[PDB]
């Protein structure tokens, strides 16, 4: 899957 | 490794050869184009200086030394086709 | 934000004075064309904290 | 969600003065932007906008205050205590710029807004203040400056080093930058064995150190 | 009528010296009808007025008029699918915005653009509703309420008038999509005329690279279902007969360069006309004289088609322009990324003459990076000067930072979680600093690294990495050892062609084994070390030291990252310990792939991989067991249990830690074992040899619209892995471990694409040469990628 | 994750049925039309019924029965593996012996109503979206490029084409020209109803009755010299055959058809509203505005009533008198969209899954 949220 | 280093004025060693010597800053400035260098200490000179560098090759540079006079009429021309 | 939370506040800094460039004989430094000219301004101010910015009575 | 009773502007402003005295700025915004919408034609708009310009600067909402003080300045073209919003709009774009290495356009206009206030106002008491801002902004432009005249001379490129530093010399004579950059042009020049404008660049260095 | 005074009755904002100036009637004139209308008229238009009313009293003129209510605030309520904030940008562009009036009859074109809005945007049946509140002080409040309804979506996108090729085989590149299956990712099923006029294009595209010069759409259609919740796209088209290349002929001023021109436009007679390699040629043309200085070497094609013979001859006009020369490179929008992170990604160098090329190459290398939103360029002229320019960019920046957490399934590895905190412009410096880690079914990793990426000007990077490993060797069907380690690491590395990728550096491992099962393999390496454990027990412990000099080399040509389709990927790899470190060892690794299509779609291709490693002790020692090469599995050679090809374990008699019947034991002390004890459980070898031959074949039973998003593969995989000093004399009744023309095959089928999931890969695989021990497994698949 | 209508389907109404209708026969067509929106449906001749599907596939039953008399697939397969579909769109018309069927592959079929064999199959101008209508020996197709083609009955070939301008964005479906007194009234999706001669092609006149406004007309039909046109969201109008003046217009616009009976034009309007209004000057009779929103189909007047589907499925009957509920009745769950066809006492309706049913009383 891998989620991928930037600050 | 880098990419190509390029400076200067493009000279095509056939306009190089278009001017002579008693001609103004507007002739030389139309065959050549406008120099990427100049003299701003004091006396008026143009350096079209025509240096190359490519994927580790050397650098090949020709230099051009115009020297004008006070009222902008080439005095002088000073060519040396590869750098020492 | 955070990096204007301080200049903006209170930060002050005092940079070194300016000096002219002198010429050697025998030639002339590049003309200046005074586009970035700091003029010379009388009289003393507050500065530093002790000017107050808050807007007057108008 | 802060919300603000109807009260009449006399009691809401005496609010607000006395929050901006104490040292609380959010609420203070708060009260003033109700005030304003509440009666933008009202008897003391002008200084309510002040106090506003005021709070949004020093509250660090930058963008609002340049909005607020370019409306001010595009209205009130003529009132006599608009040099205090000159200063403002100095203080909001040197803010901005916040790093000599980074883009110096907030600094450019910066400089010029103080050199307006300087030349326009030299009276005020916000002059001397403009020129210390003034000198560091200079520096801090000639250091940028050098700062790309350096990358160039890492590069290997030298006719935008020449170039750079002959600019810098044309705009920022009498700077730390400069004196600190003059060696690069000399190395540029004798890298390309243009030796007689080494032998004149040499020349004006050893003249001053 | 003579007019002596003016006055004004309900003046709340405007001044009165500005409506006197707006009046044209002015105090001590004459005044008739048509100055009153014309001054109502005017003061109709000013917009802050709603009834305007000029009558005439005794002797002064008094006018009555109704300022427009400002207004106050602005609410919105529905807007699911719209931000607030583009709204309110949209509202304020239209004209309505805070602090203006408000008027009582603009009510509908307010509505109506909303509407119009809406229906852009894809909603073709919103509805909204317009509010107005009153307040005191002549103030009002607007209010929208909106039902945004059901969004319209494709049904259908029917090409009319193709012959040649099929209709799904055309829509299969197509931006916009009809299809979109639940188990793929093909992309959302809305409408958008950029995508369609984009698709268009395309479609020209696909035919002109077949020969079709004198193709041809004649017309698109779009069309809604009465209720308006279906798109149909219909795009009637002509395509002639496919032309062959006759000739190309070049002509204009190119600057005396006609000899090294005319070479770029050589042909073999009889070519299939295209359009890709045309465009191609005047690219390479274009590029040819901007490396000689020009700026703007306007190159144009104008193809004359003969069709009596079905011939296409070009007729290429070259405009060489003038040389442009750079004087200023000017970054704006980098408040954060420092002017060199910017200005080294330059291929155009400050002082020198300009080219188109170098500029898009600079503006392409830039949006790589990643750290900015959007990346424009502007060649401003210098003023004064006729052949001087300054280049601006200007980025608009992004937050870079990221957090991220997976997850991943997999028979070789279990359940595989990975967490992740990465900056990849730590302070606007360049450096990329990161935490990873990562723990599957038998490891847990985590490592910090912190990555110069130009330490020197050329490109040379500078990374180091602190990691700690723990590996647990029983739940990764090996033999038992627990192997917990830490080090560090600082790698430069050299790119030195685009493709080709040196790097070395150096490093530091600390490798503390523990509980290690009796077994010949590894007290075959106990004792080159000095180690003398006993072998009746397994509470042992061993901890090593090692400063390793690690070296690599990269070639990755490889046209497309996901389902490449043409070149070849190579990778050396190698490590070996300097004097000093507890360990004396070299190993060396080779994987390689290759890809040959055998088509000119590109659809049938044949995929060659190798992997190769040997290593061995240098100073009487051996290699350490936990750096061993294991074969088998998922990716090696499918259809065998992952890390079972090789050699097996030899047990030692030993007393179990805590035994317990019904409980299987390998063979300890408490079941009358009484000499060394055969198993069949992998311990892999310090020689590995694996190939596998691969024909990749379109997916049979799928619609062609989304056939080429599953990659399908008849595979035969083949290796083997021996250990090289194991010394067939003394163990003679044990199988020879040492021999390498022990070799494992294994045929089968597999299935590759991408789901919501993540990338999912299948495979089936029948080994049909196997040997004593080893262990199959048919069915083998990965979903998630960790 | 949520999706929501601005207008809400109206519920379904209760009504006491005065009599109990049924289902003589429900034979099964491959796959029907699907989810497209196609105007596809049965028709009549002889005691015998022709359906189709959007697959491909062609079929004839017993009007009484059900009984299969002949089948015929038209998807060209290219061997045992691959079967392009035909998409069939053109609305099934009998006469002289044939079958025309449209396609959405600017196609037209003529099969043979004894044993199925194509007779002959013709490549138009763009996809023919429309009723293939037969008058005066020749078939008038009306494409989607707005191309309004007549075909001979008899070789197949282009005999005339005549241009209707077309606009950006449209209402998918076509316009069935009525043909009265030789000449064809068609109208365009460009809200002109328009006159054409059959025996060239030439533009008798042009009517605009229209009101990013779309519009479109859908079959403008003829009685006594003055033809009914009712444009979508636009306003019905009747124009005088001959001179196209308007006589009298009203504000109300569809797309599915509508029907005219002694003095008397039953409509339905976009909104589903079934209304009934006057030949003389459109004044209305009466309005029965229980189905809104319900999307439902051209209506067809049986035994004196209409009856109308519906996008569940269920078939209302309503009076004409008065406009109240006469009865309703549960057919098919997949849903109606194709018009009903009334014709020897029969009542057919084709749902979305190619069912065929056959209704009565």
């Amino acid at each position: 899957w891998n989620w991928s949220k930037s600050w | 490794y880098r990419p190509d280093i390029n400076q200067g004025n493009y000279l095509t060693a056939n306009d190089v050869s278009k001017i002579r010597v008693g001609m103004t800053q507007q002739q030389v400035a139309y065959a050549l184009g406008t120099p990427l260098m100049s003299d701003p200490f004091g006396t008026n000179t143009w350096f079209y200086v025509f240096r190359q560098q490519p994927g580790h090759e050397g650098v090949t540079q020709q230099t051009l030394t115009l020297t004008f006079n006070s009222s902008g009429v080439l005095t002088n021309i000073d060519n040396k086709p590869a750098l020492s | 934000r955070y990096k204007r939370q301080v200049s903006g506040d209170e930060a002050y800094l005092e940079a070194a004075p300016l000096a002219e460039l002198h010429a050697p004989a025998g030639m002339i430094l590049p003309v200046t064309s005074g586009d970035y000219a700091i003029p010379v301004t009388n009289g003393s101010g507050a500065v530093g904290k002790a000017l107050d910015i808050r807007p007057p009575a108008q | 969600k802060e919300e603000v009773p109807d009260n009449p502007p006399n009691e809401i402003y005496a609010t607000a003065q006395q929050k901006l005295q104490d040292g609380n700025w959010r609420q203070a915004i708060t009260q003033l932007e109700a005030l304003d919408n509440r009666y933008p034609f009202g008897p003391y708009s002008q200084q309510v906008q002040l106090d506003l310009i005021y709070a949004y600067y020093k509250n660090a909402d930058l963008p609002l205050a340049q909005a607020a003080i370019d409306r001010f300045i595009r209205l009130n073209p003529t009132h006599p205590n608009i040099d205090y919003v000159m200063y403002m709009r100095g203080l909001t774009n040197m803010a901005l710029d916040d790093r000599s290495d980074r883009d110096p356009q907030h600094a450019r206009a910066a400089f010029s807004d103080f050199s307006k206030l300087v030349r326009g106002y030299p009276n005020s008491q916000y002059t001397t203040d403009a020129t210390k801002r003034l000198v560091f902004l200079k520096d801090r432009l000639a250091k940028y400056e050098y700062s790309v005249a350096e990358y160039y001379t890492e590069r290997g490129a030298w006719v935008a080093v020449v170039n750079r530093v002959e600019g810098m010399l044309r705009d920022y004579p009498d700077t730390q930058a400069t004196r600190d950059a003059l060696p690069l042009m000399e190395n540029a020049y004798r890298q390309m064995q243009m030796n007689a404008q080494a032998e004149k660049v040499a020349k004006i260095i050893a003249a001053n150190s | 009528f003579v007019v002596k005074d003016i006055h004004f009755e309900g003046l709340q904002r405007v001044a009165v010296g500005a409506a006197l100036l707006s009046m044209p009637v002015r105090t001590g004139d004459t005044v008739n009808d048509e100055d009153i209308s014309n001054t109502i008229r005017a003061l109709f238009a000013t917009g802050n007025f709603e009834d305007v009313r000029v009558l005439r009293d005794g002797d002064t003129l008094l006018v009555q008029v109704k300022e427009r209510p400002t207004i106050a605030s602005i609410t919105f309520s529905g807007n699911k699918s719209v931000k607030d904030d583009m709204l309110k940008q949209n509202l304020e562009a239209s004209g309505v915005r805070v602090g203006e009036s408000l008027d009582r009859t603009t009510i509908a074109d307010i509505e109506k653009g909303l509407e119009d809005f809406y229906y852009s945007v894809g909603k073709y049946s919103a509805s909204v509703k317009a509010v107005v509140t009153p307040l005191p002080r002549n103030r009002v409040d607007l209010k929208l309420v909106f039902q945004e309804g059901v969004s319209a979506e494709i049904q259908q996108i029917n090409i009319v008038g193709n012959h040649a090729f099929t209709t799904d085989e055309l829509i299969s590149h197509f931006q916009l999509r009809d299809e979109v299956p639940w188990w793929n990712v093909v992309g959302d099923r809305k409408y958008q005329k950029q995508k369609l006029a984009g698709d268009l294009e395309t479609l020209r595209s696909y035919y002109l690279d077949r020969g079709y010069a004198r193709f041809n759409i004649d017309s698109t259609q779009v069309s809604l279902t009465p209720d308006k919740k279906g798109i149909y796209v219909t795009v009637n088209i002509t395509e002639g007969d496919q032309y062959k290349l006759s000739g190309v002929e070049v002509s204009g001023n190119l600057a005396g360069h006609s000899a090294e021109i005319e070479q770029l436009t050589k042909i073999e007679p009889g070519e299939l006309y295209n359009g890709t390699k045309v465009t191609k040629m005047e690219d390479d043309i274009k590029k040819l004289l901007g490396r000689y200085g020009y700026a703007y070497p306007r190159v144009q094609s104008m193809p004359e088609i003969n069709d009596a013979d079905k011939t296409v001859k070009l007729r290429v006009n070259v405009d060489a322009g003038n040389r442009f020369y750079v004087r200023k490179i000017r970054f704006e929008g980098n408040d954060t990324s420092k002017d060199a992170v910017l200005r080294r990604e330059m291929r155009q160098m400050e002082g020198a003459w300009l080219g188109s090329d170098l500029v898009d190459q600079g503006k392409e290398r830039l949006n790589r990076l990643g750290f900015f939103e959007t990346v424009d360029t502007d060649t401003q002229r210098v003023p004064g000067s006729p052949d001087q320019v300054d280049v601006v960019y200007k980025v608009k920046e992004r937050n870079t930072g990221s957090f991220n957490f997976g997850i991943g399934y997999g028979t070789e590895s279990g359940v595989s979680f990975q967490a992740g905190v990465q900056q990849d412009n730590w302070l606007g410096t360049g450096y990329a600093v990161g935490i990873n880690g990562t723990k599957n079914d038998y490891q847990t990793y985590a490592e910090l690294s912190v990555t110069n990426p130009y330490f020197t000007v050329d490109g040379v990077s500078l990374g180091g990495r602190l990691f700690y490993n723990d590996f647990q060797a029983d739940d990764a069907d090996l033999s038992d050892y627990t192997n917990k380690s830490y080090g560090t690491d600082v790698t430069l590395g050299f790119p030195i062609n685009e493709y080709n990728s040196l790097r070395a550096g150096l490093g530091y491992v600390h490798n503390s084994l523990s509980n290690m099962q009796p077994q010949v393999a590894m007290w075959r390496y106990l004792y080159s070390m000095g180690e003398h454990p006993s072998t009746s027990d397994q509470d042992n412990s061993f901890k090593t030291d090692d400063f390793t000099f690690n070296y690599g080399w990269t070639y990755n040509k490889l046209d497309r990252g996901y389902f490449p389709t043409d070149g070849s990927r190579v990778n050396l790899t190698g490590k070996v310990t300097i004097p000093g470190s507890d360990n004396e060892y070299y190993k060396v690794t080779l994987d390689t792939a290759t890809y040959v299509p055998i088509d000119d779609d590109h659809k049938w291709v044949v995929l060659g991989r190798t992997r190769w490693g040997y290593g061995d002790g240098l100073g009487g020692k051996e290699m350490p067991f936990y750096e061993n090469f294991y074969a088998g599995g998922s990716s090696t050679v499918r259809g065998f249990q992952s890390n079972t090809i090789g050699p097996k374990a030899v047990y030692f008699p030993h007393q179990a830690s805590n035994y317990d019947p019904d409980y299987d034991y390998e063979c300890a002390t408490q079941d009358g074992a009484k000499d060394l004890c055969k198993s069949d459980d992998a311990v892999g070898g310090n020689a590995m040899a694996v190939a596998s031959l691969e024909f990749i074949t379109p997916t049979p039973f799928i619609s062609d619209k989304y056939a080429n998003s599953v990659r399908t593969s008849f595979f035969w995989d083949m290796g083997t892995v021996w250990d090289t000093n194991w010394d067939s004399s003394q163990y003679s009744g044990y199988p020879d471990y040492s021999d390498p023309s022990n070799i494992r095959m294994s045929a089968g089928i597999a299935l590759q694409w991408m789901s919501p999931l993540g990338p999912l890969v299948f495979s089936y695989a029948q080994p049909f040469k196997k040997y004593d021990g080893d262990k199959a497994e048919q069915f083998q698949f990965n979903i998630g990628k960790t | 994750n949520s999706e929501e209508d601005v207008v809400k389907m109206s519920p379904l109404p209760t009504v006491e049925n005065q009599f109990t209708p049924t289902t003589a026969w429900s034979t099964s067509v491959g796959s029907g039309i699907g989810n497209f929106y196609s105007n596809l449906h049965p028709a009549l001749a002889d005691n015998v019924v022709y359906a189709a599907d959007r697959a491909g596939l062609v079929k004839a039953l017993n009007a009484d029965d059900g009984k299969e008399i002949w089948s015929v697939s038209l998807a060209e397969k290219d061997g045992w593996f691959s079967k392009e579909p035909a998409l069939l769109s053109g609305g099934v018309t009998v006469s002289g012996g044939h079958v025309y069927i449209g396609s959405e592959k600017a196609q037209v079929y003529a099969l043979n109503t004894s044993d199925g064999t194509v007779a002959w199959q013709t490549k138009v101008a763009g996809e023919a979206l429309s009723r293939p209508v037969v008058s005066d020996g020749l078939v008038l197709i009306h494409t989607s490029n707005g191309q309004l083609q007549a075909l001979n009955e008899a070789d197949g070939a282009v005999k005339w084409t005549v241009n209707l301008d077309m606009p950006s964005l449209s209402l998918r479906g076509e316009s069935a020209p009525t043909t009265a007194f030789g000449a064809a009234v068609v109208g365009g999706d460009n809200g002109r109803v328009s006159a054409v001669l059959m025996e060239q092609g030439q533009m008798i006149w042009q009517q605009r009755i229209s009101q990013r406004l779309s519009d479109v007309d859908t079959t403008p039909v003829v009685v006594n010299g003055v033809v009914f046109a009712l444009a979508y969201n636009g306003n019905l109008t009747a124009l005088d055959l001959r001179s196209g003046q308007i006589m009298w217009k009203r504000e109300l616009g569809s797309v599915n058809d509508f029907i005219v009976d002694g003095n008397r034009i039953y409509l339905v309007d976009q909104n589903d509203r079934v209304m009934a209004l006057t030949i003389d000057g459109g004044v209305t009779l009466w309005t029965q505005s229980d189905l809104l929103h319900r999307l439902l189909t051209s209506p067809v007047l049986y035994n004196g009533n209409l009856v109308v589907g519906d996008s569940e499925g269920y078939l209302h009957w309503i009076n004409v008198e008065d406009g109240r509920f006469v009865a309703q009745q549960k057919v098919d769950s997949s849903g109606f969209q194709t018009e009903p066809v009334a014709a020897d006492g029969k009542l057919l309706i084709q749902a979305k899954d190619g069912t065929v049913y056959s209704i009565t009383r």
